[PDB]
């Protein structure tokens, strides 16, 4: 599970701050996908520099549950095995 | 997107240069396959990722019965996993270690498989494929399968236009083909010398000899394949139609 | 014959995982030199010790103003010392990483010097010279010097043509593709096919997928395009590249 | 390289030397020996690179010999020899 420490640091009815433990390895960039869990509408993607260890997701509806999947991309060997966590807010 | 939890790892098959290989079965399909596991630490210390990553893309477009299939790859924090076809009969390097050499029936047969695999690569405009005993596996039906990934050295199998530092073409495969035929019969590289300076001259000047137990048919083929001038070397089509292999296959 | 006890090793000039290069000088004459240290283990472990031994002989029987010289070599139990010419101004990589972009003349000038050497190398059958920024040094008079003496977002893939990456037949026409890539890098400040992953870049090279920013002049946009062509034969000759108007105008 | 080169055993007719592993691939070792000081040109025989010992036969008793061995790298040539004196 790379990244490993995918968790929620801050949150709010408008936006949501996510974080993950530094991979201790060269990462080109992170791909984050989030959407209504349980098999709902398609997800939304956006990338994050490979140096950062956090990410902000804005424009969410309060109450719904979301599966936040974070992909760590390795230049040579593509993405690692992602890590997903559910969050309600 | 494969993952380490998708396979039933089992008996180890060997110990490569940058890691070890295991035997496993695809959980969701029960398909057997070889799973080469290479430690990144050993890969980055020598800087060979791009050499293997480049070979992956080259062979990924190459799917021949005599070329080991690469169905996919995955990685983790400290290991890179290659999902490789299984070869129940082992590596040809083990055969030459157990037998010391091959009979003209086994060589002419292997030379016929490689000449085909090489011609298929030429069709895709791919040249200079390492076909040393290390990178040769034996499939189920005794089928020789090429496996170019990683894990003197390769110098012995280099033509005289590459050690001198000059442009080369598809004829480097005819050289290594003849060099390989010489080892299967004799069990030694024809241009194996003590030092680099000596190994270089013998290859640049073509200084090799045929033992007494080398027939005229084989001697003629090796002689034709081992020509200093790449233009003087034969064509893969002609090799397949050589009298020595048309009778020993 | 050479030995380690004939050099006053001055301050370092570079420290990496592949080897170290120290400032040195001959003791008898006090002649400034550059000593490149490499480890056999890494060379043997990677299968490059042969290539390194091949370059030493090749780069000893050829001299050129824009080609760094190899004044000898010696070895010990673990290390392999190389006696290299000194280059006061450093490598174009660092000078590029700082300024990011070069003048329209500095680029056209660098391309002019590199083209001459490649023709001098392509004549002696010495095809394919690695001329990435890391292997380009700057001398006292501000001139380039190709320094291909082993190792040193993407890596060495950004400078290879589709013939090399795909393992196909290559010839002296790969040098032209490198000039087009390097020329694009001096003006824009990044390889044209640079991407985020190895596969992405591999596809852009094999498909020749790149674009010119607006600030790229028209003259440079014609030479770089004439060099970055999939077919290696369609490319020009090192003589025609020297005759390109944009070069003859801004170069020096 | 070789760094160590001692005499583990000997006889009035021959001697047996040994050396250490240089932590590097060695093609083979060249063994030269003769009366230390200078009586006539020395001899030269080779020993494979995997072996760490040798046997020089044909030495007279009571002759301060000087055995010299220098390894040879496959790519970079010979190493610096390491000579040691011994009295038969
Ligand atoms: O590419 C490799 N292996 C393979 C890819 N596909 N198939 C193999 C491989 N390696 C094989 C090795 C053996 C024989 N040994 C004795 C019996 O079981 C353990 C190994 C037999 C079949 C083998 N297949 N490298 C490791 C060193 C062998
Ligand atoms: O072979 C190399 N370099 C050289 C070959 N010839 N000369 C060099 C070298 N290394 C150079 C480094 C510098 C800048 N440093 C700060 C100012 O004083 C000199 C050192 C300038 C010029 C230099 N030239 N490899 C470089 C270390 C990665």
């Amino acid at each position: 599970s790379v990244p490993t420490k995918l968790e929620v640091v801050a949150a709010t009815p408008t936006s949501l701050l996510i974080s993950w433990d530094a991979p201790a390895v060269t990462v080109v960039h992170y791909v984050i996908t989030y959407g209504e869990t349980g098999g709902n509408s398609p997800v939304q993607e956006f990338t994050v520099p490979g140096s950062k260890s956090t990410a902000t997701i804005s424009g969410l509806k309060p109450g719904v549950d979301y599966t936040i999947t974070v992909y760590a991309i390795d230049f040579y060997w593509g993405s690692y095995s992602p890590i997903s966590i559910n969050y309600r807010t | 997107q494969w993952a380490l939890e998708d396979f039933e790892i089992g008996r180890p098959l060997g110990k490569g240069k940058f890691g070890n290989v295991y035997l496993a079965r695809e959980k969701q399909s029960k398909f057997i396959l070889a799973l080469k596991v290479l430690f990144k630490a050993q890969l980055e210390k020598a800087g060979v990722e791009h050499q293997l990553r480049r070979e992956v893309e080259i062979q990924s477009h190459l799917r021949h019965p005599n070329i080991l299939r690469l169905y996919g790859y995955f990685h983790d924090a400290t290991r890179v996993y290659l999902i490789l076809e299984y070869a129940p009969l082992g590596t040809v390097y083990r055969e030459l270690q157990k037998l010391s050499k091959f009979d003209e029936q086994r060589t002419a047969t292997y030379i016929t498989e490689l000449a085909n695999a090489l011609s298929y690569c030429h069709s895709k405009r791919v040249i200079h494929r390492d076909i040393k005993p290390e990178n040769l596996l034996l499939g189920s039906a005794g089928e020789l399968k090429i496996a170019d990934f990683g894990w003197c050295g390769t110098l012995d199998y280099l033509p005289p236009e590459m050690i001198e530092g000059r442009m080369h073409d598809e004829k480097v495969d005819l050289w290594s083909l003849g060099v390989l035929c010489y080892e299967f019969l004799v069990g030694k590289p024809p241009f194996e010398a003590n030092t680099y300076q000596e190994t270089y001259k013998r290859i640049s000047r073509v200084e090799f000899t045929f033992p007494d137990f080398v027939t005229e048919g084989a001697r003629d083929l090796i002689s034709r394949l081992l020509k200093h001038n790449p233009s003087q070397r034969p064509m893969l089509r002609e090799v397949l139609e050589h009298p020595w292999i048309t009778a020993n296959s």
